[PDB]
């Protein structure tokens, strides 16, 4: 089983001025389904099993 | 050089006292992965 | 039912025999975290944010969880037939 | 109210009181999204939901 717990995550210096605007439309594809497109299209392809 | 890493990049203490990290991608976890053994176990057929 | 999945996985898990069990074996549909809620601009924010991060690179609620939410069960004779799949064999028959 | 709802442009429950300033603080089980991280500032997640 897993043993660490960590999100992934876009990254930038400080102060930056997008430190605002582009969390807020990461939260903002994950209700309007988007990131279940994507993930269902690249990772899951599915195989045998 | 660049602003943004796109990239698959965790988020732990050491990096986010000089850079902040915005919301995650996708929640994820660390596993270990070994080669499966024998795909047919038992060979020793009849006449045995 | 539909609900919050963090609580609805410990009530899953808790049951008698469990035998209550959600669709797909725990799909969920939107990954949104927990939080603490922080008045807008306050400074406590950055260094509470640390902290946090700290503890999950040391185990701490990695086995905190374990003393509040660890289930019961496992999401895994009866010597009888009652045609069960012997129907088949009467199709063949058929 | 319990966990908060925005009616007629007001917020009751933990939300209500941090953006009417009584608060300066809640905790307990509260979920992100768009709308609530306007008005507040969550910090980092800790509990997958
Ligand atoms: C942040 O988003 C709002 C939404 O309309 C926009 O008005 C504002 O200019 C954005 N700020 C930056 C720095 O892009």
């Amino acid at each position: 089983e897993l043993f660490f717990r960590s999100g992934f995550g876009i990254g930038m210096r400080k102060d930056s001025p997008w430190k605002q605007n582009v969390s807020l439309s990461i939260l903002k594809s994950h209700e309007n389904g988007f990131m279940e497109d994507l993930d269902k299209t690249w990772v899951r392809y599915q195989e045998c099993d | 050089q660049a602003d943004m890493i796109v990239a698959p990049l965790t988020i732990n203490n050491e990096r986010a006292q000089y850079i902040e990290f915005s919301k995650p991608f996708k929640y994820q976890g660390l596993t270990i992965l070994v080669k499966k053994e024998i795909p047919r176990s038992t060979l020793d057929s009849f006449m045995q | 039912f539909i609900y919050d999945a963090a609580v609805l996985n410990y009530m899953a898990g808790r049951d008698e025999g469990c035998k209550l069990v959600t669709i797909g074996s725990g799909k969920v549909f939107a990954s949104t975290g927990y939080g603490i809620a922080i008045q807008k601009d306050s400074g406590w924010k950055r260094q509470v944010d640390l902290a946090i991060l700290q503890l999950f690179g040391d185990g701490e609620m990695e086995e905190l969880e374990a003393l509040w939410l660890t289930g019961i069960c496992h999401n895994e004779m009866s010597s009888q037939l009652d045609i069960d799949n012997m129907a088949g064999v009467f199709y063949m028959l058929g | 109210g319990k966990h908060g709802k925005k009616i007629n442009g007001t917020w009751n429950g933990m939300i209500g009181e941090v953006v009417m300033k009584r608060a300066y603080m809640a905790v307990g089980s509260l979920t992100i999204n768009e709308e609530r991280s306007e008005v507040v500032d969550f910090s980092v997640p800790f509990i997958e939901t």
